[PDB]
RNA sequence: GUAUCUAGGACUACCAUGGUUGCAACGGGUAACGGGGAAUCAGGGUUCGAUUCCGGAGAGGGAGCCUGAGAAACGGCUACCACAUCUAAGGAAGGCAGCAGGCGCGUAAAUUACCCACUCCCAGCUCGGGGAGGUAGUGACGAAAAAUAACAAUACAGGACUCAUAUCCGAGGCCCUGUAAUUGGAAUGAGUACACUUUAAAUCCUUUAACAAGGACCAAUUGGAGGGCAAGUCUGGUGCCAGCAGCCGCGGUAAUUCCAGCUCCAAUAGCGUAUAUUAAAGUUGUUGCGGUUAAAACGUUCGUAGUUGAACUUGUGCUUCAUAC
């Protein structure tokens, strides 16, 4: 049944198993690569952007709500992005046209929660660093 | 769809803000081990209470 | 306290210990303590040596 | 460089962070021995692993082999010199049978308090911060010492500690001016 | 044969038609310097190695070459290209992937400090030189050690305890335990600073005379409390809204998830978040997967490569001692 089992068929047991990690749909981005490709940054962590709109992404079935997304263009690549400000308010802290430093959302490039395919996630505006920001435990930069 | 955001923040806005002012600084690391040995043993000797949770209010 | 460990270095005349003697080491109970430079500004002037030949006795006015 | 700060890490957080029995033993050992934070515990688990992975592998070999004596016996020699195994248990079979307090039961934090020294389950824990205890010259300030068995009479105190007398406030003794003036 | 320090198609001359590859030649890709090694599990392994040591290359680009024992050198020169400077306009000069700097780029990287005292290198040299090397400032990349109280009666109740009396019950209760901005006793070092020491010099640590805690003080945080998964069916607000949420799900007007408050939990001078990677993954599987129906046996057979191929060809005897008994 199957391998080759033989004792001078390590030929064989390595052009295979090199054959079919193709197959490993995870390492395929070892293979293939595509960061530079598809990712908005080109695989880099973060990404420091200038926010271009305020995004109301409306919520997916079976839950209604309206997510208060922002859609920014980077200045790395000029890529664009709809990343997301979290944690009710603080789309009153966007003050728009002002750079952001937008990050990975945390499922690895996919949307995660009623947000229909958005895969961002801002987490300094204006480098004030937001979670410092519903306490507002920092100033926000007003003027 | 994009139909109101001016609606961002809104239970933040409808929120009394109540303060917390006290509660007696604590104690840190080696007291505060100490500290969480009488929560468990004597008060609570592990009597019968028919299903029930330990760290409950009512 | 109670313990404090360290050199000592028993020479045998101070004439003869005036031959080893490490300067820079002996300059905590040094009597001889000479040409203070500091190492900075030596080779700024050291530089401008190098653009004057033969006689260098112009870079008085240079600091 | 070059060999920066080589590393050694100790500190193991387990697996799975809060297995609820793991998490009720770990309190049933900071009752027994005053230890401040919980990674404390998993700095001396640590050190039972490297030795039992030296130990358990010694038994893989072949009695007799070169290998299974002097690294053998010289793991032995040490675990009965750190005062935690008994001579009658000497050989290999054996040092697996050690519990995690048995390593415990030699800390200063323990070795000053089975001593009359100390009279409290932390007055101990906090003495070696504050100096007042000798080993046979020395004053320890760190209470994770672990005493060889051979320096277990030398524990007393400090000279120049309040206990047994020099200098015994001084602050109390700054105290016994400020009541006078 | 020429050239080279030298072999050599290294090159020229004639002559031969050879070489190479399914055991992957040749071309392509590389977010490729190679190794020592690093990460991570029980093994087997995947992943990483620009980076201190070794070997190699390069000094904006390509090319060229002098001196030399040694350089196709760039803190040598020569062109050209690009970039750029001082120019009185004729001319002249540029090379930080050395140190410390400045601009840029970006999510992302320190001070235009000190010293040759160390390690060693160098010259004519014991002495000179050496931003090599060393010191220092910066520095939660990292790794180690460990400060946030300790003790005491009353205390305020639980509990044994002696005992009344017992489905009750109290007192002699008390080793205890907590609460006590009750009371104390206060035990000490972060501070603190003479002077020391350390050092090239100076600092840091260690010693240190003086100075140093009733907390309000010398005052820990960061994440969470539906499940996974440790820990409130606590109160108020909001009512499919705001939000939460990795996944499964909560909110659609009594929210165990939202905004809070009280509480509570987990680690703790540490914690959250992202991407990456590894283990979980017997979900890349040689050890070790699966293929009737869940994904998966070519329509059939033939068949080179390859892989894999039955049996048989000096084996115990026989006697002894060394040798277990």
């Amino acid at each position: 049944m199957g391998k080759p089992r033989g004792l001078r068929t390590a030929r064989k047991h390595v052009n295979h198993r090199r054959d079919q990690r193709w197959a490993d749909k995870d390492y395929k981005k070892a293979h293939l690569g595509t960061r530079w490709k598809a990712n908005p940054f080109g695989g880099a962590s973060h990404a420091k952007g200038i926010v271009l709109e305020k995004v109301g992404v409306e919520a997916k079935q079976p839950n209604s709500a309206i997510r208060k997304c922002v859609r920014v263009q980077l200045i790395k690549n000029g890529k664009k992005i709809t990343a997301f400000v979290p944690r009710d308010g603080s789309l009153n802290y966007i003050e728009e046209n002002d750079e952001v430093l937008v990050a990975g959302f945390g499922r690895k490039g996919h949307a995660v929660g009623d947000i229909p395919g958005v895969r961002f996630k801002v987490v300094k505006v204006a480098n004030v660093s937001l979670l410092a920001l519903y306490k507002e435990k920092k100033e926000r930069p007003r003027s | 769809v994009h139909g109101s955001l001016a609606r961002a923040g809104k239970v933040k806005g409808q929120t009394p803000k109540v303060e917390k002012q006290e509660k007696k600084k604590k104690k840190t690391g080696r007291a505060k081990r100490r500290i969480q040995y009488n929560r468990r043993f004597v008060n609570f000797v592990q009597g019968f209470g028919r299903r029930r949770g330990p760290n409950a209010n009512s | 306290g109670g313990r404090s460990t360290g050199f000592a270095l028993i020479y045998d005349t101070l004439d003869f210990a005036k031959k080893f003697e490490p300067k820079y080491r002996l300059a905590r109970h040094g009597l001889f303590e000479q040409k203070k430079q500091t190492r900075k500004q030596r080779k700024e002037r050291r530089n401008r040596m190098k653009k004057v030949r033969g006689t260098a006795k112009a870079k008085i006015g240079t600091g | 460089g070059r060999i920066p700060s080589v590393f050694s890490k100790t500190y193991v957080t387990p697996r799975r962070p809060y297995e609820k029995a793991r998490l009720d033993q770990e309190l049933k050992i900071i009752g027994e021995y005053g230890l401040r934070n919980k990674r404390e515990v998993w700095r001396v688990k640590y050190a039972l692993a490297k030795i039992r992975k030296a130990a358990r592998e010694l038994l893989t070999l072949d009695e007799k082999d070169e290998k299974r004596l002097f690294q053998g016996n010289a793991l032995l020699r040490r675990l009965v010199r750190i005062g935690v195994l008994d001579e009658s248990r000497m050989k290999l079979d054996y040092v697996l049978g050690l519990k995690i307090e048995d390593f415990l039961e030699r800390r200063l934090q323990t070795q000053v308090f089975k001593l009359g020294l100390a009279k409290s389950i932390h007055h101990a824990r906090v003495l070696i911060r504050q100096r007042h205890i000798r080993v046979r010259k020395q004053v320890v300030n760190i209470p994770s010492f672990v005493v060889r068995l051979d320096s277990q009479k030398h524990i007393d105190f400090s000279l120049k500690s309040p206990f047994g007398g020099g200098r015994p406030g001084r602050v109390k003794r700054k105290n016994l001016k400020k009541n006078q003036g």
